RNA sequence: GGCGGUGCGCCGCGACCGGCUCCGGGACGGCUGGGAAGGCCCCGGCGGGGAAGGUGGCCCGGGGGCCCCGGGUGUUACAG
RNA sequence: AGCAGAACUGGCGCUGCGGGAUGAACCGAACGCCGGGUUAAGGCGCCCGAUGCCGACGCUCAUCAGACCCCAGAAAAGGUG
RNA sequence: AUAGCCGGAGCCUCGGUUGGCCUCGGAUAGCCGGUCCCCCGGGGGUCCGGUGCGGAGAGCCCUUCGUCCCGGGAAACGGGGCGGCCGGAAAGGGGGCCGCCCUCUCGCCCGUCACGCACCGCACGUUCGUGGGGAACCUGGCGCUAAACCAUUCGUAGACGA
């Protein structure tokens, strides 16, 4: 079954292109393979933009489908998405792609010597915990 | 103490379909596949090692059974990573599909 | 340094013309479950563009004629020669590069196998579209180790259930042993979020 | 243009290689599937051919002319004297075909089989199998043997056994005995293996394998009739006298 | 062109339980439980409502060729509903000029055994589908009932022995002879 | 003509030379879709000649130009009639498209019927394109999207980037 | 030792200048319909209208049972 | 008729090169020996240099599918595909 | 059956490479992992969480400048030495476990002390590499004392071979 829908107001991921990377929010439905979109508040101008380079998600917010840019910035701000976006799961393991690109080399070394002793510690515990199942499976 | 080269591969040479131009070797260097990817390695140095039979010298140390063909990056080629490289002299077609070293130390950052 | 290409659900010329390529860049590359390929169309048009190929031998000695491989691995071994220049000295060095398999050897069985999502049925056919497999085409034209092959094969899904299930254990016990640990590791932990690894 | 009366080619394409055999001992090349609900037997012997006379017989075929009448019919005597079984060999199964996995001779062999092993009988020292035989009087030796045994439980699928013939019985020149490996139908594998472990170094009639009334399969190579022509050999129309280069 | 979206809700009764999983769906009830696989159309199936009283299958971005397909999952959902709650009772006829055609049954409904047909010295011996009872009816004398729950199977071993029993070469307009259906119900009524 | 990319809609007015007999010639504007000005200013002239008995060298351009989109960011439907040619006898149609601008339109009715009757872009004469509303739209592939609360998923995504991971170890996810 | 000339035994490197090319990054300006559109000022303010891809509200139906899905009227009503 | 005979112009003969799998006449373009760059015609899944573009819009299922001038094969008619 | 097997250094020749991933099955209009309150002898069912896979190949593991001390964190089960034991047959591993007589909280991460041709800017550096093969040199132990062909004979065979 599926749990997101192309339909008037849901908020959506733009795959590719020159607005990759932001929040962009359905109008309405022009063709079977293009929609009319506007990104009032992400810097996303209304535009028509097609089903290709989006990633639709589970935020809706609801203006009818031919509403104004003025009416979609009210409910973008109402709504509130770009503080709960930040908080999905989503967006969480997005920015952490970002911060592995422009880790410096200097941060690259910090990063391999704190991953020896981190995973020192769990070898060492997942060791006691091995060696402790045995005598309770005794 | 490890690499300093990148790994690329000596694909074949320059050519059509039914004429090479083996004065002007193409590359796919690994990781590489994209055009505006290719422009770190434009104008590095390139070297294919390889060893042969009689002992040759050895700059800085104890003559070897190695031997190197010294050349550079000049181009990007094609439009998915690939990229030219010329030599001094022509590469042998026994390295097509060899391991070739591109070095760092041309470095334009 | 060697591709391991599971072949199970991989299109017959999309497969072949990746390795083939890969192949003649000196890299060594493993086809395994060929059986597992499966090519667009019906069922019933690839039998005949098979039954057809079988006719084509040469009339004064047959033995001299095309060599009519049986096997899923001979028969995408024939397609992948095909796309390579093999009347040269370096397609034939190139040819050794390859190695194909019915089933999964025990060479095989224990390593993690590549998977190539641009020569994939799922990717590349549409679903209201028909396919045929080349383990059913080859016993179907005179391969005889299909119920063989399927007899191994099945011996070998529960062997490797049993490794995952114990990895499966193994590594429950290591998302558990951070549960008790967090105290002394977030100092570790935290270097680690900040640049990007378990956010 | 075509041919103007139809006619069938002359001589089969199925027997095609018309060359020396490369064996001189009939080949199983099919050996009769088996099923677990029957119990172990044998499927092949080896016997030689010795001459042929008449038969006088009542015939019991309902709705023939021949009814209840006597005939005579040409019958082949094959001198059959009972097998030696010296070893048993089991196969494990592939996906490229059948592989052999193990093959476990006896403890001592008979002379008359030692005869296949060598090309040259008077020279050679008949050395062979004398440290395979000393592996049956040490205790790492049969514990060795029940492993290869366990493991032939485990992973072979069909199971032969290695028999051969008795020269000394027979009045023939030759003292070589000819080794044959024999398929063995019967129940599942552990029992096929413990019945071939019993059988070892023992007798095997003929009644034992085959009986009176049943039909069996003859193997062998044909009668040597050396370098022949296209009228001997495929049976070809003779030309007419008037040939020039031969008719 | 592609129709947008296109749907036909089943109306399921109390004594059937459904349930699905994937794109194969279960009926069950009464007279056994039912099983069949959709997964050859690509289609979403949808069990909402509560009491779970309709089943409503989907098909987005169709064409006229597979739309067509969406009503008939919709004729099979049915005829699952219809075999679990009253069956299929297929009876079939007899016919024959001169000599009598035998039948019996062996093995409990599984086996037909039909004699004499055509005068024929020739038995035919037809194998049920497994699932359909086959048995002969009283109170008359040509008739052979088929029992059974899925409308596939029943059907077609009607159809088994109505091609096991034809005339080979001959004017059949004049010779009509065999076993044909007759009559197409189901077990019990309401 | 070329239909090359995006088509672009060009006012072009033009006249007859002023002539002794006549002082000043009326003056005749057209609607003209063309990738650019100079295939315009030449598409003008092969429509122009056939109404009228008129030639490039006895006429001359007074005015041409480029017209732009009204309403770019308003979705519209669009009444298209067409005047192609087949390989047997030449043929009207009159074709529905929804979409922002007028040239976009006719962008579309190019590709379309080259896809469909397999007609070239020198065998097509647009005539009228006219902005109609929802409610008197005819094909029912336009009328299918006159619904206020519209709603559909996408059922099959067909996964791009394929080649970047091009040797990947877990089986992909068509599904989102 | 300094100046001028020629060259380095062999293997090499670097710097600047000039010529011929390919590519990238910044900033400035002209024309249009003296851009079209678009954003903000309550829907920018006021007045007058219209229907529909009908928002409130009303009616009917169904799903738990207090929100959603359909059908009908309507003219901004708690959206446009 | 890859037949015979004419008119204008261009080619082969007399001419190599890139492309059309190959090819006297086709397309592009004519040639001293080289290096760099850029194209014509053609192409860019592998052979085989080049799309490994997050290519656009549609059509088409063949149990004889279709795939590029010259050019190497097809008609009337019919189809509730 | 074989007139070679185990373990040390130097010389020619052949060459390629410059860290390993040790594995569920399987779908694509659907998946993955845990709770098992449920039912039977591992499956089904339910529930809870993720699903542009983060129990992610856009990934994981190891990380090596070395030596000398001292202090802090972990560690006391742990690091390293020989015998067995089993698990491997589709083309089969030096894989794990039991006890050993010696080894240190030396292993590793942070911080102190000091040292290491600092070869004075420059290239084939850095591994897999006790790499494969071949002669000769080593030291000892463990061992084995064979077949084929020609000749002759046979004639179930045959132009000659076979």
């Amino acid at each position: 079954v599926f749990r997101r829908f192309v339909e008037v107001g849901r908020v959506a991921y733009v795959s590719f292109g020159p607005h990759a990377g932001k929040l962009v929010a359905i109008v309405d439905v022009i063709d079977q393979n293009r929609a009319l979109v506007d990104g009032p508040c992400t810097r996303v101008r209304r535009q028509a933009m097609p089903f290709k380079c989006m990633q639709l998600t589970d935020f809706i917010l609801k203006f009818p489908h031919s509403a104004r840019q003025k009416y979609v910035r009210k409910a973008w701000e109402k709504a509130d998405i770009n503080t709960k976006w930040a908080a999905t799961r989503w967006a969480k393991k997005i920015e952490a792609r970002e911060r592995k690109a422009k880790m410096t080399d200097f941060d690259r070394y910090k990063v391999m010597k704190a991953k020896k002793m981190r995973n020192r510690i769990i070898k060492n515990e997942v060791k006691k915990l091995q060696r402790a199942a045995l005598l309770k499976a005794s | 103490s490890g690499r300093l080269w990148c790994k690329a591969i000596f694909a074949g040479y320059k050519r059509g379909l039914r004429n090479q131009r083996e004065h002007t070797a193409l590359l796919k260097i690994e990781g590489v596949y994209a055009r505006d990817e290719t422009e770190f390695y434009l104008g590095k140095r390139c070297a294919y090692v390889y060893k042969a039979k009689n002992n040759t010298v050895t700059p800085g140390g104890k003559p070897n059974k190695t031997r190197v063909i010294w050349g550079k990056v000049t181009r990007a080629h094609g439009n998915s990573g690939m990229v030219r490289a010329k030599f001094r002299s022509n590469l042998p077609a026994k390295a097509i599909g060899h391991r070739i070293r591109v070095m760092l130390y041309p470095s334009r950052i | 340094q060697v591709l391991v290409l599971d072949g199970r659900g991989h299109l017959l010329g999309r497969l072949a013309a990746i390795v083939a390529k890969q192949v003649l860049l000196g890299r060594k590359v493993v086809v395994v479950r060929c059986e597992g390929i499966n090519i667009s169309g019906n069922f019933y048009r690839n039998k005949l563009k098979y039954l057809a190929f079988l006719r084509k031998r040469m009339n004064t000695n047959p033995s001299r004629g095309p060599y009519h491989f049986r096997a899923p691995s001979r028969i995408f071994w024939r397609t992948v020669r095909g796309m390579l220049p093999h009347k040269t000295k370096r397609g034939q060095a190139a040819l050794d590069r390859l190695k194909v398999f019915d089933g999964i050897p025990p060479p095989y069985d224990k390593k993690k196998r590549m998977v190539v999502p641009a020569a994939l049925k799922v990717v590349r056919l549409k679903p209201t579209r028909k396919f045929a497999y080349l383990g059913r085409l080859a016993h179907e034209v005179g391969w005889k180790y299909q119920a063989v092959t399927a007899t191994l094969e099945e011996k070998r899904k529960e062997k490797a259930k049993i490794h995952y299930r114990k990895k499966k254990q193994l590594m429950r016990l290591r998302k558990q042993a951070e549960k008790n640990v967090e105290k002394k590791i977030s100092k570790f932990t935290d270097v680690l979020k900040t640049h990007g690894l378990l956010v | 243009s075509h041919r103007k009366f139809s006619a069938p080619r002359h001589g089969s394409l199925g027997f095609l290689p018309r060359k020396r055999s490369s064996r001189h001992r009939g080949k199983v090349k099919s050996f009769p599937k088996d099923d677990p609900s029957k119990p172990v037997h044998l499927t092949a012997f080896l016997g030689y051919k010795a001459g042929m006379t008449h038969i006088v017989r009542e015939v019991d075929r309902p709705g023939s002319k021949v009814n209840k009448k006597e005939v005579v019919e040409a019958v082949t005597i094959v001198e059959t004297p009972p097998m030696v079984v010296v070893g048993i060999v089991g196969y494990v199964e592939t996906p490229r075909g059948l592989r052999t996995f193990k093959t476990v001779f006896a403890e001592h062999i008979s002379d008359e089989c030692k005869r296949r092993f060598y090309k040259n009988w008077h020279k050679s020292k008949k050395k062979a199998f004398t440290k395979y035989c000393k592996k049956w009087q040490d205790d790492a030796g049969k514990r060795q043997l029940d492993k290869d045994f366990s493991s032939m439980k485990k992973y072979c699928q069909v199971i032969r056994v290695l028999a051969h013939t008795q020269m000394r019985l027979l009045p023939l020149r030759q003292k070589k005995a000819h080794l044959m490996e024999i398929q063995v139908n019967g129940g599942t594998v552990a029992e096929k293996l413990d019945w071939a472990r019993e059988r070892l170094e023992q007798q095997v009639p003929v009644s034992q394998v085959f009986g009176q009334d049943e039909m069996i399969d003859v193997i062998g190579v044909t009668k040597g009739k050396g370098y022949k022509g296209v009228t001997s050999r495929w049976h070809t129309k003779k030309l007419p006298r008037k040939t020039h280069r031969g008719l | 062109m592609k129709t947008i979206l296109s749907n036909q809700t089943v109306d399921i009764p109390e004594n059937v339980d459904i349930s699905l999983k994937g794109r194969t769906v279960i009926v069950k009830g009464p007279r056994g439980t039912l099983r069949r696989d959709f997964n050859h159309i690509n289609v979403e199936l949808s069990l909402l409502g509560k009491k779970k009283k309709r089943l409503r299958v989907d098909k987005w971005w169709g064409n006229r060729k597979e739309l067509a397909t969406v009503r008939t999952i919709c004729s099979h959902v049915q005829n699952m509903i219809k075999g679990v709650t009253l069956g299929f009772r297929y009876k079939m006829r007899s016919v024959y000029a001169h000599f009598p055609i035998n039948v019996v049954i062996q093995e409990n409904g599984s086996l037909v055994e039909i004699r004499n047909f055509l005068g024929e010295k020739y038995i035919r011996r037809v194998r049920m589908r497994p699932g359909v009872a086959c048995s002969v009816s009283q109170a008359q004398k040509d008739e052979l009932v088929l029992e059974g729950n899925d409308i596939e199977l029943v059907s077609n071993s009607a159809a088994l022995i109505q091609q096991a029993t034809t005339v080979k070469n001959k004017d059949i307009r004049k010779f009509l002879d065999g076993i044909y259906v007759s009559e197409k119900g189901t077990v019990q009524q309401a | 003509m070329k239909a090359s990319g995006t088509l672009r809609e060009y006012k072009v007015v033009g006249r007859c030379l002023p002539t002794p007999k006549c002082r000043t010639p009326p003056l005749y504007r057209m609607r003209i879709f063309a990738p650019n000005h100079v295939v315009a200013k030449s598409r003008f002239w092969y429509f122009v000649s056939q109404l009228k008995k008129m030639k490039k060298s006895s006429g001359e351009i007074v005015y041409c130009g480029q017209v732009f989109e009204k309403s770019p960011l308003r979705v519209k439907n669009f009444g298209i009639w067409l005047r192609y040619d087949s390989r047997s006898g030449t043929h009207n149609m009159y074709r529905e498209y929804r979409d922002l601008t007028t040239a976009g339109a006719v962008t579309q009715c190019y590709r379309d019927m080259g896809a469909r009757h397999r007609a070239r872009a020198h065998s097509i004469q647009i005539m009228k394109v006219e902005e109609i509303a929802a409610s008197k739209c005819r094909r029912p592939a336009v009328k299918q999207f006159h619904d206020s609360k519209i709603k559909f998923p996408l059922p099959h995504r067909v996964l791009r980037r394929q080649h970047k991971p091009r040797f990947t170890t877990k089986r992909p996810n068509t599904f989102f």
